[PDB]
C-alpha cells in the first residue's frame, strides 16, 4: 500500500475504464447495423418457412452449434453450450459442427469424442450468406449431411436487449419433405431432384437466420457486459481514489516526523 | 465570539434574491457559505450581486476581504467595482475593502481576514444590520496561519498544518454569526488542495460553512447565468 | 549460522535439526539472540564473520548465514538513539548502509598466492508487505552479488522454495553452476520469464495456438519440476537428469500431478539400471555428447513407463 | 411481405408474377396451383394492375401457397437501371477460367453470364 | 507431515491453492464478474467460497451473537470433511449450507433443511 | 457456388462500381476458414 | 451532552430543540464550543463525565455523550505539539489512547453492593472519507463495548439511520435487550449483514 | 534569462544559441550556475527581477525566464537548514511560499501614469514524475496567471512543442491575443477538446460524426509540431490555423501537413503577399480578407 | 539534425515514434488481444517488435552470462538498418532473428540459419 504503487494501480483502472467505455458505445453502433440484418434475415425465414408450415414435416444425429470466437460477452457461450449437453443427455452419441471457437472450447471440454469438425473467424462481421452457404457445402461435404436421420442447429435468440436465449431449430431432410403429410398439396413437379434442393438450400437459409439472430445476441450481451465493467471499475476508481489520498497525505506526515526529529537534536 | 447568551436560538434563511440560492440552496442569516469554482463563472459579478441585492433588498453593508490576493485581480475587483458602481467615488459605496496580498509577508496574511471581519462586526453591532463579509480565500488563511506556525517554530501538525488549526477557524468563524443586534454572513471561496476533501484545511472548514455555493464551468457554457450548479450547491438550512 | 534478534527455542528447535542430520559437526551458531543487549545483537554478525575468516584465510571454505539483517540494524538503531546521536532516515543512524557494506565486503574468494580460501555470505532480510524499496532492503540489495526473491503468494498456491525467478539473480551466473546443470539447463530462466509472459496472455482467455499451448505445457510442467520439500537436498546427478528430462521436452506429456511421482520413480530407475551415467555425471560434472546419448535413450525408455 | 433477399427483402398484393422457374418461366395468378419449384437464374416481375416492373435475380425458390399466397426468394438482385463493360469484362474473365472443381465454378458464370447479356 | 501427517499435510495445502486462487481472481470478478473466468476456475471459485464458509464455526461463547448454539469439530473430524470438498462431492450443495455449522454432517443436514 | 451456393456464385458472377458501396462489397468477402476433427486432436486447417 | 469542538450556534439550537421537546428539565449540557481554549475543549468531557459520576454514585443512572472525541483528540494533539511530546501516527501523542480509555472507564454498572447505580457513553468518532481502520477510531473501537458504523453511501440513498450492519456490533447488549424483540428478532443480524454481500453479486 | 544552478556548460551554449540568432543584443543572462554558493542561487532572480523592472519603470518592456524556482528553492532551503531555521513540507521554511509570491508579485502591467511599462514573467518549474501536488509547484501554480505544460508522452509521439493542451491555461487569455490569431482560433480550443474526448475511438467502425472529429484533430495536431527555432511570426501563423479550422486540410493527408505548411506560407508570399501584409499591419481581419485567403486557399489546395 | 544530419535524426525519430506507439497500444492488446486492431497499427505493432529486439546486442563483457560472443555494431551501419526495418524492406523475418545480433548481416545469416 506505498504510494508508487497506488498510483500506478489506480492509473491502470482508469485505463481500463476507458476501454471498457469504448466497447460499450461502440457495441451500440455494431447493434444497430446487426439490427437491420435481424430484420431481412427473419423476414426470408417467413416466405421459406411457410411453405413447411403448409406441408407439416416433422421430422446419427447432427447437432450444428453457434456462437463466436470472441469473449468479453457475458455468459453466451457459457448457457449456449448447458443447452446443448442438456439436449446432449438424450443421445450420447450424436455428432457435432461448431460455428465458433467459444463453444468449440465449452464442450471439447465436456462431450470431446463427439465433435467431428469445427469453423473459425466468425462473430467478428454481421454473417452473409456467402459463409452460410460453405458452411452448409462443407456440412454436405466432410459432415455427410443428407444421411443424417436428424438434424438441429442451435444458437442464442435475442429476446430483447439485456437478455437472450439459448435456442433450438430442426431442419429436416430430402426424405423427410417427401414424406411430409401435407407435400400431395403442393403440385410440385417430380421433375429431377426437387426435395433435395429445397433441403440444400434450408439449411443454408437455416443457419444463416440462425447466425444472424446469434449475433445479434452477442452484440447485445457484450454490449451490457462492457456497460457493467465501467460501473465496476468506475466504482473501484472511487475507492482507490480515497485510498490514494489517505497514502499520499501520511507519505507528506511519516516524511515531515523524520526531518522534525533530526531537527531537534 | 459573542457569548452564549447573546445566541440566535433559531436558524434563519437570509433572503438573497437569487432565485437559484433561496430555492436551492438558501444561505443561513449569521450563517457561512462555502463559494465554489475558479474563474470563468463569473463569480466576481456574482459576489457584487449579493453586496448590491443585501444592500438594496435588507439594508446591510458588505465587506469584501482579500485574503492571501492575486495583486492583480485586486486591481481588476477595485475597478470593476466602480465599473460597476457599488462603490461610488462621488455618491455612496455599498463595499469596503479589506486586500492582503500574496506579497506580504505571512503574519499579514494571517490577520486581514480579522482585520475585514473586525470592519463588518462594527456594522452588526453598532448599526445593527445584516451585514456581508467575503472573505477570498478562506483556505489561502489557513496555509498563511501555518507558515506562521512554523516559523514560530512549533511542530508541524498532520500533513505539516499548524497544531492550532481548528482553534484558529473557531476564533475567526465564531465572530461571524447572528446576535439579537443583527447578523454578519459570510460567503467564503474555498480552494481544495489535491482535490482532497479529506485533507485537514477543507475538512476544518466544512465544520463551520452551512451551504455551499457551487458555480460551475458547465452550467455557464449552456448559457445559463449565474452559472451556479443547481444540483451541486447544497445547503444545510434547506429542510 | 549468525542467529539475530531470534528467540532462544527458536535456536534451539534449530541446532536440533542440525543435530537430526548431523549437520552440527560442521556448522558454528552463533547466538545473539531477542534477549541479548542491543550491543551483543549488532556485534555478532562481525564476530561471526571473523569466525569464518579463519576458514578462508587457511585455505578452506566457510558459509556465513546472517540471520537476519533487518534486526542488527533495528538493534545498530537502539545504540544510537540511545547514545544520542542524532538520527537517519526511520530513525536509522546516517551509516546503517556503512554498517552492512562493511559486513557483506568481508566475504570473498582469496587468490592462490593468499591461500584460495573463500567466505561466502547468504544475509537474509525481511520485508513488510513485499516492499523491497524500503530502507534497509534497498542497502543490502545494492551491496550483496544478487538475491533470491521469496513471495507468499507463490508460496500458498504452491511453489516451494517459494523462490521469485522473475526477480531473483545470481550475478556471478553460470560461472558458479556445475557444467552438467548449466548444459541441460541452457535458457531455462529466460523461458521461464516468456512463460509467464504467455500465462499472462492466458488471462484473456481467448483462444490459444500451438506455440502458446505449447510453451504453456512445458512452463507448467516446469514450474511443477522445481517444487521441493523442505530438508532434501539433491545432488547434482539427481538434478541433472530431471532438469534434462523437463527442458527436452519428455515431461510434456505427463498429467501435472503426476510430476510429482514422476521425479522419485525416475531417481529410483536411473539408480537401479544406468548407475553408470549418474557416476560420470559426479564424477565428472559434464556431460560429453555420449552421456548425452545414453541419457537421452535412458530417458525415453522410461517416459514410456 | 413475401418476396425475400437475406440483404434486402421486396413485395408485400398482386395481380401477376412471371417467374424463371426449374422448367421453364412460368405465371402465377389471383388464384394459382400450389408449387414448388427451384428458380433458375433470370429475370422476374411484379404485377399491380397494368404495372410493369422487372428485377433479374440469382435464383432460388418458389412456392405458391394453399391459403394463395406467393412466396419467392432468391440471393441477389431494378432492371437495366442496375446491371455492358461492368458485364463485359467480366465475362472475359469468366470464359478464362472455364479452360482451367475450380474451373468446373466457371461453368457457373458462362450461363448466368449470357442470359444476363440478354437484357 | 511429520506432525500431522500426509494427508492431513495435503488437505491444508490443496484447501490453501484453493483459496489463494480465488484471491488472485478477486480482481478479474470485481470488473468483469464470473462469467469471465474459464471452466477451472469457476470451479476453483465456487469451491473456495464454500471451503470459505465452512472454515467459519459457531462458538458456544459467542452464543449471543449467532444465536445458534456453538459447535466443537475435531481434528481428524475437519480433515476428512475438508478432503470430501476437495474432492467435490459436495459440489451439489448451496454454498449457504457451509456457514456457521460444525463438521461435514452438519452440512448435509442444514441442506435438507433448507431444500425443504 | 453449390446449390445450397448455386445462387451465391450466381450472385458474385452477378454481384461483380454501383451498388457495391459496403453492402455488396463486403457481402462478397467472408473470411471463414474449417477444420476436421479426429480421434481431440484435429486434421488440417484451410479456408472455408 | 458534552459538546466538544462544536459550533456556539449549533449549541443553541440542539438546546432550543431539547427544550422544545421538554427534555431540557432531565439533561445537564457541558460545551466547549471551537473558540475555546485547547484545554477547555480537552477537560470538558472530563468534567462533563464527574458530572454524570454522581447519578452512577447515587444509585441512579445517567447517560453522558461524547460529541465528539475525535475532536476532543484533536485538541490534546494541540497542548501536546506545544508541550513538544514527540507526534506517532497521525501526528497525534502516543498517549491519545489513554485519553479516551481512562475517560470511558467510567461509563459503568455498580453492583447490588453499590447502589446499582449506571453511566453510558455514547461517544462519538467522526471518521474521514469513510475510514474505520483510523489511528483514533481503531482506538476507541478497542476501548468501547462496540460501535454503530453509520455509512454515507446509505444515506445518500436515502435510508435513515444509515447503520452498516456488518460494521456496527454491539458487544454486552445482546444480553441486555428486551426479551420480547429477541424473541422477534431471530439472528437479524448476520441475516442482513449476509444478506449485503448477496445483494452486492447480482448487478 | 536567469539560469539557476545549471552547468555553465549549459549556460555558455544557451549564450552560443542566442548569438547565433542575434538575439544576445536585447538579452541579459544572470548566472548562479550549479557550483556557486547557495545565497548567489536564492539571490539571482530577485537580482534580476530589478534588473527588469529597470525597463518596467522606463515606459519600456521585458520579459523574465527563471529557470528555474524549483532550483532556487532547493537553495533558499540550503540557506535555512543550515541557519537552523526551523523546517516543515519537505523541510523547506514557512516564507518558501512568501519568497516566490514576492519574486513573481513583481511582475506587472503598469497604468499610464507610471509609464505603462510592463515586466512578463516565464517562471520554470521542474515537476517529478508529474507531480503538481508537490510542495513547491503548489505554491507557485497558486501564484502565477496560469501554465504550459510539458509531457514527455506527447514528446515521444513526436508532438513538439510537447504541450498538453488540456492542462494549460492563462488566466489572462483571450484580452492578449492578436485579434487576428484569436478570431481563426475561437474555434481551435473547441476541435481539439472535442477531439480528446473521442480519441480511444482510435481503435473500425465508427460513424462519420465522431470518424471526422479525428480527421479534424490528427491534422490540426500535426499543424502545432514545430521545429525548434524557427518560431513563426503572426502573419504567417492565421493563415495555416484558418486552413485548418476551416477544413481545407481534411483532403490532405497526414504525413503531407509537413510540407503544406512550408509551400504555402513561400506560395503565400510570392503570389498573396498583399494579404499578409494587411495581417501583419491591421492586426484583423476585414469581411474581405476573409475571402481573400478563402480564396486563396482554395487556389492552394486545388493546386 | 545539425549534428547527425537529417536521416540520421529522422530515422531515431520515427524509431522512438514507433515505439510510443506500440507502448501505447499496450491497452488494447491486453484486453481486446491483438485480434481488435488497425492494419496499419497490426503492422505498426509487428515492426515495433522486431525493433525492441534489434536494440539488444551481445556485450563482449556479458560472454559469461549470453555465452554469446561479444558483437560491436558501426554507427553508420545501424542507422541503415534501422532505416530499412522502418521502411518494412524486412516484414517476413521472424522476431527472433533480431534478437541478440550485430547488423543486420546478422539478422539474415540468423534468420536463415534458424529457418534451417
Amino acid at each position: 500500500a506505498t504510494l508508487k504503487e497506488v498510483e500506478m494501480r489506480l492509473k491502470s483502472i482508469k485505463n481500463i475504464e476507458k476501454i471498457t467505455k469504448t466497447m460499450k458505445i461502440v457495441a451500440s453502433t455494431r447493434l444497430s447495423k446487426a439490427e437491420k440484418a435481424k430484420i431481412s434475415a427473419k423476414k426470408m425465414d417467413e416466405a421459406e418457412q411457410l411453405f413447411y408450415k403448409n406441408a407439416e414435416t416433422k421430422n446419427k444425429e447432427l447437432i450444428v452449434a453457434i456462437t463466436s470466437d470472441k469473449g468479453l460477452c457475458g455468459s453466451i457461450h457459457s448457457q449456449l453450450a448447458k443447452a446443448v449437453r442438456r439436449h446432449l443427455n438424450d443421445q450420447p452419441n450424436a455428432d457435432i459442427v461448431t460455428i465458433g471457437d467459444k463453444i468449440k472450447m465449452q464442450l471439447l471440454r465436456t462431450h470431446p469424442n463427439n465433435i467431428k469438425l469445427s469453423i473459425n473467424g466468425i462473430g467478428k462481421d454481421a454473417p452473409t450468406f456467402q459463409e452460410s452457404a460453405l458452411i452448409a457445402d462443407k456440412l454436405l461435404s466432410v459432415m455427410k449431411a443428407g444421411t443424417y436421420p436428424k438434424i438441429s442447429i442451435f444458437y442464442n435468440d435475442p429476446v430483447s436487449s439485456l437478455s437472450f436465449e439459448p435456442s433450438e431449430k430442426p431442419i429436416f431432410n430430402a426424405k423427410t419433405i417427401e414424406q411430409s403429410p401435407s407435400f400431395g398439396k403442393f403440385e410440385i413437379d417430380t421433375d429431377a431432384n426437387v426435395p433435395r434442393d429445397l433441403f440444400e438450400y434450408t439449411l443454408a437459409n437455416q443457419m444463416l437466420t440462425a447466425m444472424a439472430q446469434g449475433y445479434a445476441a452477442e452484440i447485445s450481451a457484450r454490449r451490457n457486459a462492457m456497460d457493467n465493467a465501467s460501473k465496476n471499475a468506475g466504482d473501484m476508481i472511487n475507492r482507490y481514489s480515497i485510498l490514494y489520498n489517505r497514502t499520499r497525505q501520511a507519505v507528506i506526515t511519516n516524511e515531515l516526523v523524520d526531518i522534525i526529529t533530526g531537527a531537534s537534536s | 465570539p459573542p457569548s452564549f447568551a447573546e445566541q440566535s436560538t433559531s436558524a434563519e434563511i437570509l433572503e438573497t434574491g437569487i432565485k437559484v440560492v433561496d430555492l436551492l440552496a438558501p444561505y443561513a442569516r449569521g450563517g457561512k457559505i462555502g463559494l465554489f469554482g475558479g474563474a470563468g463563472v463569473g463569480k466576481t459579478v456574482f459576489i457584487q450581486e449579493l453586496i448590491n441585492n443585501i444592500a438594496k433588498a435588507h439594508g446591510g453593508f458588505s465587506v469584501f476581504t482579500g485574503v492571501g490576493e492575486r495583486t492583480r485581480e485586486g486591481n481588476d475587483l477595485y475597478r470593476e467595482m466602480k465599473e460597476t458602481g457599488v462603490i461610488n467615488l462621488e455618491g455612496e459605496s455599498k463595499v469596503a475593502l479589506v486586500f492582503g496580498q500574496m506579497n506580504e509577508p505571512p503574519g499579514a496574511r494571517a490577520r486581514v481576514a480579522l482585520t475585514g471581519l473586525t470592519i463588518a462586526e462594527y456594522f452588526r453591532d453598532e448599526e445593527g444590520q445584516d451585514v456581508l463579509l467575503f472573505i477570498d480565500n478562506i483556505f489561502r488563511f489557513t496555509q498563511a496561519g501555518s507558515e506562521v506556525s512554523a516559523l514560530l517554530g512549533r511542530i508541524p501538525s498532520a500533513v505539516g498544518y499548524q497544531p492550532t488549526l481548528a482553534t484558529d477557524m473557531g476564533l475567526l468563524q465564531e465572530r461571524i454569526t447572528t446576535t439579537k443586534k443583527g447578523s454578519v454572513t459570510s460567503v467564503q471561496a474555498v480552494y481544495v488542495p489535491a482535490d482532497d476533501l479529506t485533507d485537514p484545511a477543507p475538512a476544518t472548514t466544512f465544520a463551520h460553512l452551512d451551504a455551499t455555493t457551487v458555480l460551475s464551468r458547465g452550467i455557464s457554457e449552456l448559457g445559463i447565468y449565474p452559472a451556479v450548479d443547481p444540483l451541486d450547491s447544497k445547503s444545510r438550512l434547506l429542510d | 549460522y549468525v542467529a539475530v534478534g531470534q528467540k532462544r527455542s527458536t535456536v534451539a528447535q534449530l541446532v536440533q535439526t542440525l543435530e537430526q542430520h548431523d549437520a552440527m559437526k560442521y556448522s558454528i551458531i552463533v547466538a545473539a539472540t531477542a534477549s541479548e543487549a542491543a550491543p551483543l545483537q549488532y556485534l555478532a554478525p562481525f564476530t561471526a564473520a571473523s569466525i569464518g575468516e579463519w576458514f578462508r584465510d587457511n585455505g578452506k571454505h566457510a558459509l556465513i548465514v546472517y540471520d537476519d539483517l533487518s534486526k542488527q540494524a533495528v538493534a545498530y538503531r537502539q545504540l544510537s538513539l540511545l547514545l544520542r546521536r542524532p538520527p537517519g532516515r526511520e530513525a536509522y543512524p546516517g551509516d546503517v548502509f556503512y554498517l552492512h557494506s562493511r559486513l557483506l565486503e568481508r566475504a570473498a574468494k582469496l587468490s592462490e598466492k593468499e591461500g584460495s580460501g573463500s567466505l561466502t555470505a547468504l544475509p537474509v532480510i525481511e520485508t513488510q508487505g513485499g516492499d523491497v524499496s524500503a530502507y534497509i532492503p534497498t542497502n543490502v540489495i545494492s551491496i550483496t552479488d544478487g538475491q533470491i526473491f521469496l513471495e507468499a503468494e507463490l508460496f500458498y498456491k504452491g511453489i516451494r522454495p517459494a523462490i521469485n525467478v522473475g526477480l531473483s539473480v545470481s550475478r556471478v551466473g553460470s560461472a558458479a553452476q556445475v557444467k552438467a546443470l548449466k548444459q541441460v539447463a541452457g535458457s531455462l530462466k529466460l523461458f521461464l520469464a516468456q512463460y509467464r509472459e504467455v500465462a499472462a496472455f492466458a488471462q484473456f482467455g481467448s483462444d490459444l495456438d500451438a506455440s502458446t499451448k505449447q510453451t504453456l505445457v512445458r512452463g507448467e510442467r516446469l514450474t511443477q519440476l522445481l517444487k521441493q520439500n523442505q530438508y532434501s537436498p539433491l545432488a547434482t546427478e539427481e538434478q541433472v537428469p530431471l532438469i534434462y528430462a523437463g527442458v527436452n521436452g519428455h515431461l510434456d506429456g505427463i498429467e501435472l500431478s503426476r510430476i510429482g511421482e514422476f521425479e522419485s520413480s525416475f531417481l529410483s530407475y536411473l539408480k537401479s539400471n544406468h548407475n553408470e551415467l549418474l557416476t560420470e555425471i559426479r564424477e565428472k560434472g559434464e556431460l560429453s555428447k555420449e552421456l548425452l546419448a545414453s541419457l537421452k535413450s535412458a530417458t525415453e525408455s522410461f517416459v514410456a513407463t | 411481405l413475401q418476396f425475400a433477399l437475406p440483404h434486402e427483402t421486396l413485395y408485400s398484393e398482386v395481380t401477376q408474377v412471371n417467374l424463371p422457374a426449374k422448367s421453364g418461366r412460368i405465371g402465377v395468378l389471383a388464384n394459382h396451383v400450389p408449387t414448388v419449384e427451384q428458380l433458375l437464374p433470370g429475370v422476374v416481375e411484379v404485377m399491380e394492375g397494368s404495372n410493369s416492373k422487372k428485377f433479374f435475380i440469382s435464383g432460388g425458390f418458389a412456392t405458391v401457397q394453399p391459403d394463395s399466397q406467393l412466396c419467392v426468394t432468391a440471393i441477389e438482385a431494378p432492371l437495366e437501371s442496375f446491371s455492358e463493360n461492368i458485364k463485359n469484362l467480366l465475362a472475359e474473365a469468366k470464359k478464362n477460367v472455364s479452360s482451367s472443381r475450380e474451373a468446373a465454378e466457371a461453368a457457373i458464370q458462362v450461363e448466368v453470364l449470357e442470359n444476363l447479356q440478354s437484357v | 507431515a511429520a506432525v500431522v501427517g500426509q494427508e492431513h499435510y495435503d488437505v491444508a495445502s490443496k484447501v490453501q491453492e484453493t483459496l489463494q486462487t480465488y484471491k488472485s481472481l478477486q480482481d478479474i470478478i470485481a470488473i468483469l464478474g464470473m462469467d469471465e473466468l474459464s471452466e477451472q476456475d469457476k470451479l476453483t471459485v465456487e469451491r473456495a467460497r464454500k471451503i470459505q464458509r465452512f472454515l467459519s464455526q459457531p462458538f458456544a461463547v459467542a452464543e449471543v451473537f449467532t444465536g445458534i448454539p456453538g459447535k466443537l469439530v475435531r481434528l481428524k473430524d475437519t480433515v476428512a470433511s475438508f478432503k470430501a470438498v476437495l474432492e467435490g462431492k459436495y459440489d451439489n450443495i448451496p454454498e449457504h449450507a457451509f456457514y456457521m455449522v460444525g463438521g461435514i454432517e452438519d452440512v448435509v443436514a442444514k441442506a435438507e433443511k433448507l431444500a425443504a | 457456388m453449390s446449390y445450397a451456393a448455386y445462387l451465391n456464385v450466381a450472385a458474385q458472377a452477378i454481384r461483380s462500381t454501383e451498388l457495391q458501396t459496403a453492402s455488396v462489397t463486403n457481402r462478397s468477402q467472408t473470411d471463414a476458414f474449417y477444420t476436421q476433427y479426429k480421434n481431440a486432436s484435429e486434421p488440417t486447417p484451410m479456408t472455408k
